[PDB]
């Protein structure tokens, strides 16, 4: 549904506005986004951070955003690929823009 | 019975009614379709039979790309379609065109809407006039209707929350040109002009939001809080109830000298919340920092005239009083020696609203700080030389020439302005 | 009026939204004309046709 | 709803428009049959500034083609976006001006002119509002020079409040490619600072300096700098055409530039171009683009503006960014080159935002520099200019004609009056 | 947020340099292509010590190669970690100094070095807070030598207060690799002296037995030496990058180890160096590592501490180990080999605990050793040097690049006096 | 109403800070969260509106890794954010670095948290200041902190943990210099100097707990627990209280001799506990055994001046005296003849927390001894030549020359140390 291609466009934005608003924060988030030691970043690690994150979000937008973000079929995060998904503009602005898609 | 007709005129005008608009939806619980699921709203909104609730606004543009960024946004069925007014050609960041060629015709009919707009009201306490000084279409168009609201409706607060040019970064290049103009307008004609500056809001959001990378949503974002914090009292019942022309009477010792520096206090984003007290004491010391203050003016520079407090949430009398006091206790802080009192406090117990998505946390206490000093003459200075240097070489004087002004305009202009700094410091001196 | 009914900004209604529109434009149109009429512009599609 | 009328002159002109167009429509979404294909909204909210609706879907550049001879045409319609242009905006004579700027501007351009006023304001009385009319030609060519500023002269007769903008390739310095350059250059110029508004200075080397050294390309045609070209066309008036954080039309473009009416030559400059090697590598930042734009090797004057001094700088941003980033970083090039920057003007540079990037591009921005290093090209012009001027070489075929010796003369002194004014605020002392 | 600016220069300089970023890829858990991999949070914590982040999660190191001939960086760029590099981080000539110091120094690395230093300048203003650089090259080469003292010169006038290190592979005794060895070795002395605030000394002859006697391999290429040698520069940062339970950074390392300032060579080793074959034979222990730390085979230098005094000694410990272990052992090292210790310093021992070990190790050690006995190898550069200066012996190629007769005697007349520093040290009696 | 405001400068200061804090909240129950599930805390905590404890301590590091490990680990949630204070490079142990160049403005912003934190005490017992002397961070950055201390605040009783370095064994080459220059910046600015040497701590562990490889978790510990027993009584009641304030009335015969030996007793693990007695009298003389003496320092060379005992735990008035009076009549222990009393008793009603994970056993008695004694001059005696060996040759004396330092800095320390050993055979004399 456009509704709901618009609401991921809208989320992704507003998280990498929230994020990337100084150097490194994109990595300093990530480092935040897990407690445990390794990198990858699980599911309740993801919604622990959105939480952490004042923004009013359902569980099950959180998840479509984990999904979205590749896990690689993995279902943990990684750098790259938060860093990819999550970077200013690229993916995030080109999903806001293009409405008629 | 308590309602304010808000005005919105230009670029930086529209933008921070969007944001202004949306922390009132917000505030109010008026969803953005237009109707929500009592008459708190009537200072910002008028309800239809319906139930839908439209905003008692007018966005005045010459250029149609931000007003239907508006029709185009998620704020569409709240506004009314013809309260939207949008001109074919733009400025150009040209005073004479915003206010001697294009102006004129959309003027009248933004005075055409503004009367329907009041005749709409039972009371009327003023209204709010957001432009951008600096820009054609703010400084022109505004000040072409400021002068005429001046004379048709006569003795409404007209409280103008204009945008100065900073004093070293800056978009345009004859935006001291078109600032001086507008100046020379709206010393004349605006009851309260609060005065906010790009540079210091910019410096807030990254001290104190901890955003290097700002952008206008978020400076937006905190002004719209200021306004929001600032007619709260109109709106919500409060200890110390504070009213629009309260703030003129305590505000307001000479009619030449009506400019006011703002301040918000706390400014914390979500990270930083709940981790420091943010008590009354506290949060009024914030307001009085002068990296709060959203002016590149140190307030040290120059001496406060008077100070009016809004304060928004669980704010017990005592406690601002303990913190007034220890202000007035305090060596840095200076006021005039004529105004021994030099304070206004005013209390509201409806706590600030969180505009989700936005940076902003939650607070249960806040305070709006807006003061008149004699510290604000250093602004006026600072374009006062950056219009001469470039009025001696006449640079694009010919651009204001072609659109029906003379250089006797800029000259007033410019002696008008000198005449302001006089004023300022003859009230800063003994 | 589309636009303004269009939220998405996706070009596209439903069934419920440009009978609104086609209401607030002219006050006798039923629902069933403007589905014809949807119809008759995109023969296949599951609804929101083009404004 | 503020419409331009784009115009397009000889054959370096019709070829430069044919790729503008062709970028134009791939921005929008237009496919070469004219439907749109492109999903996304803020194509269509605005395609009328450039394009009208015909009685289908297709849209049609508000576009007029002049020529003298009919091949370029007949190869500009062969071309990939040929049949998006209205036919009867084809308006071409029989017999190209020899290269002579005579011939394009008093024999053969008077009988073809009157159509060509024709088509143009037929455009111009369909358009809702005007912001005005844009004209890709180059100097040093017969029918493109002579019938630019002809149609420029005609076109600031009839709508002198409308925007004038020009896109003029200034003949080259080092490498020219025919004898006349500097007769059509100096007879042009003449024109141009009388008429044109706004004048983009565009040099075929400075152009293969940036497709060398930024672009690292190999044999690069034609194509390439006429697409660069269609880079910064396109790039200087997206504000119209897409909403803005901060947004600013060419006539606001044009009164933060111009300080005196005849300091309007411009050079101008395109961001982020970049080998394909190092695409990965690069970093996306406001910053780089700033670094980037401010170069002299970016810029497609050969002029460096090193030498001279920036009268006044326009940066126009695509992209969803931080105005405060921008503007410090603008700032931040003030302060560290103030020796290049004016002193009598407090704020050099006229920043504007677009929230769309170009197709492709993560961001984008424009660059537009009033220097007075372009004095340094006007003066390298008028130096062939007077070497064949005093031999009175190639003046016969100018003279037959029917256009007195005088006028040579006349355009010589008013670009020397503009040299000299360029001088004048290049070394001018604040107080 | 301590950034170190690696530098790398010449053929062996290159080759140590890119062995390393692979070490330290490895460690910090990044792939050839970039992107972090290491699933292990206190690698990335301070990635930024030797990395930036690019537009991805690629990061990139913070170095800077360097070069007068193609062949040696062709080579690094396609090795197996070449591409994390940024390739303008890549500065370098046509034509090679032909192993000759004046050719690296004065004649072809003086155009190169601007751009050297403008790379050093855009890499280190990005960084938040620099700690330092350190630059990986090898005495008794032509553009290694050459190029990295004039470098280092640059960047002590630039940046006096920021650290700089040096590991610099001085020629061998026993077999010698180029001829002009003594000249470039004597001339880079001289400039280390004065310049670098800590030294590293490094000898092939020393690695081939270390490597041949405790690891025991059968064809050392010169890619084990580089292991080695990576592993030993790796571990003297490792306290940057990783949480210690007592940590020391590069200044506090300086500071315990140099007694007086141009004392500031170091000879290095890292433990523990197992054979395959009794990898399993050995405990893996603190005093064992200790043992086999202060072994003279051990020593990656080819001077033997035996026959000097060890004016300090610093030791860097990496795992989870016992402080009072550590501490216990190095006091009954010096009380036996008190004979081997200075008098007049009290304690000659700077230990350093971090707790993060080298993937492999559960217990590891670099050593770090200030002692007389580096004096023995001065002494044979001086007598080899004197040797061929006595017949002017390959020196026209020097005098024909521009240097005098005179800037040679001054570098041996400073390293002769480095020399006889040491020796008085050594045999400097207390009161 | 008992405030105590905690410092801890460096690395050793902040890792003896963890285990003092991870003691402490064991000991009130607060969880590492922040909040706990009368007014005992009071002395260590501050309860926010939440009703989270937050600690009255600051955490100065020039170094950013070791506060880091504390905003990374398990207490990351109970400091204040701004309480952990972070350079950005090292003091690379030199004194010059700490105490000149580098810790000027983190010295500055320190003063302004500790003024802070002292905002937020009705009273104010005083400082604790947890260092290592031997290290530029410790040393110098300590010394400094301690001389504004001493400027502004004023009669702020200073408590100095300091960690000196060992006889023999030692870690850094520079530690004589920088702990030579820090005893002359802590002669005039520290009230009572507690002396601590990790030698003697890491014999206490090898033989007491039997623990062959100590560490600095262990040996913080330890100290955790000395500091705890010692601030017992401000938190706790009991018979006999004890004081801050008296610790000087009743422990420095002279404000030189302010140096302090601690040992703790008993140092027992599980396995070796409910094994043996444990009564005051034996707890007691294992006190005054040299073995349990946290310093490197045999008491029988000087004379003890004065002693006070803290008791935790079921210690009746009877068993302290009685065990006193055994130790008096005891021929080894030897006191001077000017101090017939040299005795300060007091007993507290909490045991000891025991910190799970620890080695140290639950005893129902502990004994934390404080000396003044004269036989402390001894190790000053080691750091005396140790130092004036180094300086003969003038060995790294140019790095700390390089960072604003002079020959004459050292000389005057040393000559102090030297006036300081001159009072120590004074006042043990007759
Ligand atoms: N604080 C703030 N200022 C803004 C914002 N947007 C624009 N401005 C300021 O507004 C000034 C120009 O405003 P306008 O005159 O309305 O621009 P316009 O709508 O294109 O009209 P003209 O420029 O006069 O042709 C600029 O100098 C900016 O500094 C905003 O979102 N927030
Ligand atoms: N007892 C004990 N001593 C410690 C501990 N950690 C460090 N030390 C001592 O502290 C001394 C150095 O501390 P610091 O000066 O703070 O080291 P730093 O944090 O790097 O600061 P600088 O060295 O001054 O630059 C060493 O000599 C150690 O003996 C610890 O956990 N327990
Ligand atoms: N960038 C660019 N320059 C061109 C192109 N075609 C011609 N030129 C240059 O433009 C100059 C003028 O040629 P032109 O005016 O088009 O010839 P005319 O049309 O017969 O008057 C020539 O010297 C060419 O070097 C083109 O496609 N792109
Ligand atoms: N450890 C090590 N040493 C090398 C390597 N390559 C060369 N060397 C040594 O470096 C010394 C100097 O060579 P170098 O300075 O690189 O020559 P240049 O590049 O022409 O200046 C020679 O004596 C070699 O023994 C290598 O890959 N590893």
């Amino acid at each position: 549904t456009f509704e709901q291609a618009q609401s991921d466009a809208l989320l992704t934005s507003l998280m990498s506005t929230k994020l990337n608003q100084y150097r490194d924060k994109l990595r300093l988030i990530f480092r935040q986004m897990d407690g445990n030691r390794n990198s990858l970043i699980d599911r309740e690690e993801f919604i622990r951070g959105i939480a952490k994150l004042r923004i009013n979000v359902s569980k099950a937008q959180v998840e479509r955003l984990f999904d979205l973000c590749d896990v690689d079929k993995s279902g943990e995060l990684d750098y790259e690929e938060f860093v990819n998904r999550f970077e200013e503009n690229g993916l995030a602005s080109a999903a806001r823009n293009q409405t008629r898609a | 019975m308590r309602e304010v007709i808000s005005i919105h005129i230009g670029q930086a005008g529209i933008q921070v009614g969007n944001a202004c608009w949306e922390l009132y939806c917000l505030e109010h619980g008026i969803q953005p379709d237009g109707q929500m699921p009592d008459d708190a709203f009537n200072t910002f909104f008028s309800e239809t039979g319906a139930g839908k609730h439209v905003p008692r606004c007018i966005f005045l543009d010459l250029e149609p790309t931000v007003v239907d960024e508006v029709r185009t946004g998620t704020y569409r069925q709240l506004f009314h379609p013809e309260q939207l007014i949008s001109g074919k050609e733009d400025a150009a960041n040209n005073f004479a065109r915003g206010h001697y060629t294009i102006g004129k015709e959309i003027v009248d009919l933004a005075l055409d809407r503004i009367r329907k707009l009041a005749d709409n009201c039972t009371g009327l306490q003023g209204f709010l006039v957001f432009n951008a000084v600096g820009g054609g279409t703010g400084s022109g168009l505004g000040s072409l209707l400021l002068e005429r609201l001046s004379v048709d409706y006569g003795k409404k607060s007209k409280l103008g929350f204009t945008v100065y040019p900073s004093p070293q970064v800056s978009t345009a290049v004859v935006e001291p040109y078109n600032s001086v103009l507008s100046t020379h307008s709206l010393l004349e004609h605006t009851d309260v002009a609060v005065m906010l500056d790009n540079e210091a809001i910019y410096d807030i959001c990254r001290r104190s939001l901890d955003i290097e990378r700002p952008t206008y949503t978020n400076l937006n974002r905190l002004i719209a809080q200021v306004i929001s914090s600032l007619t709260a009292s109109l709106r919500f019942d409060g200890a110390l109830n504070v009213d629009i022309t309260e703030f003129q009477t305590n505000l307001v010792p000479y009619p030449r000298i009506h400019f006011m520096l703002s301040s918000y206090a706390p400014i914390i984003s979500a990270e930083k919340a709940y981790h420091e007290q943010l008590s009354v004491a506290e949060i009024t010391n914030a307001a009085f920092e002068p990296a709060s203050m959203m002016v590149k003016c140190d307030p040290r520079h120059g001496k406060y005239m008077a100070c009016c407090l809004m304060y928004r949430g669980d704010v017990v009398p005592k406690d601002v009083n303990a913190s007034v006091a220890t202000i007035k206790t305090k060596r840095t802080i200076q006021f005039v020696d004529w105004c021994p009192t030099g304070f206004k406090c005013g209390i509201n117990y409806q706590p600030p609203t969180v505009v989700p998505g936005g940076d902003l946390a939650k607070v249960q206490r806040a305070v709006c700080m807006i003061s008149n000093s004699t510290a604000i003459g250093e602004i006026f200075s600072r374009l006062d030389h950056k219009f001469d240097l470039m009025y001696a070489k006449r640079a694009f004087v010919h651009w204001y020439v072609g659109e029906g002004m003379e250089e006797g305009e800029f000259s007033e202009a410019r002696e008008d302005l000198a005449a302001l700094e006089k004023d300022f410091e003859e009230v800063g001196a003994e | 009026v589309f636009v303004r009914n269009d939220l998405t900004r996706c070009g596209q209604l439903p069934v419920r939204d440009m009978t609104r529109c086609c209401q607030a434009l002219v006050p006798g149109i039923s629902e069933r004309q403007v589905a014809a009429v949807m119809a008759v512009v995109d023969p296949n599609s599951a609804g929101g046709v083009d404004y | 709803m503020r419409e331009i009328v784009h115009i397009q002159g000889g054959q370096c002109g019709n070829q430069i428009g044919a790729k503008f167009w062709e970028v134009v429509s791939d921005e929008h979404g237009i496919d070469p049959t004219g439907t749109y294909h492109g999903d996304s909204d803020l194509q269509l909210e605005r395609i009328n500034v450039y394009f009208n609706e015909a009685t289908g879907g297709r849209y049609v550049p508000r576009a007029i083609l002049m020529d003298l001879e009919p091949g370029t045409m007949d190869s500009v319609r062969s071309g990939p976006y040929g049949q998006i242009f209205r036919p009867d905006n084809f308006v071409f004579g029989q017999t190209g001006a020899g290269n002579n700027w005579a011939k394009g501007h008093y024999t053969e351009g008077a009988e073809l002119i009157d159509s060509v006023l024709d088509v143009v304001r037929k455009e111009a009385e369909s358009c809702d509002c005007l912001q005005g009319f844009q004209v890709c030609h180059s100097l040093g060519g017969g029918t493109g020079s002579g019938m630019g500023t002809l149609l420029i002269s005609k076109i600031r007769e009839e709508y002198p409040d409308r925007m004038m903008l020009t896109f003029s390739v200034v003949p080259s310095p080092k490498v020219s490619d025919t004898v006349v350059e500097p007769y059509n250059a100096t007879l042009s110029v003449h024109q141009l600072v009388e008429n044109a508004d706004e004048c983009m200075v565009l040099d075929n080397e400075a152009l293969y300096d940036i497709c060398f050294r930024t672009l690292k390309l190999t044999t690069p045609t034609f194509g390439d700098l006429n697409h660069l070209i269609s880079a910064v066309m396109s790039g200087i008036t997206c504000c119209l055409r897409f909403p803005g954080q901060l947004n600013a039309d060419l006539r606001k473009l044009a009164v933060n530039l111009i300080p005196f009416p005849r300091l309007h030559f411009f050079m101008v400059g395109f961001t982020p171009l970049t080998s394909r090697g190092s695409q990965q590598y690069r970093a996306l930042t406001v910053p780089e683009l700033t670094q980037q734009m401010w170069d002299a090797k970016n810029m497609m004057c050969a002029a460096d503006p090193r030498h001279g001094r920036y009268l006044t700088a326009s940066a126009l941003f695509r992209g969803r960014m931080s105005t405060k980033e921008v503007d410090e970083q603008m700032l931040n090039v003030q302060n560290k080159n103030s020796s290049y920057f004016v002193e009598w003007i407090p704020n050099n540079v006229k920043s504007s935002v677009c929230d769309i990037p170009p197709k492709g591009l993560k961001m984008s921005a424009t660059f537009i520099g009033n220097s007075t290093a372009i004095q340094e090209m006007f003066k390298r012009v008028s130096e062939q200019f007077t070497a064949m001027f005093r031999r009175k070489a190639f003046l016969h075929w100018y003279t037959g004609e029917g256009m007195d010796e005088m006028e040579f003369t006349e355009a010589e002194s008013n670009m020397n009056d503009l040299v000299s004014e360029y001088q004048q605020y290049q070394d001018a002392s604040a107080e």
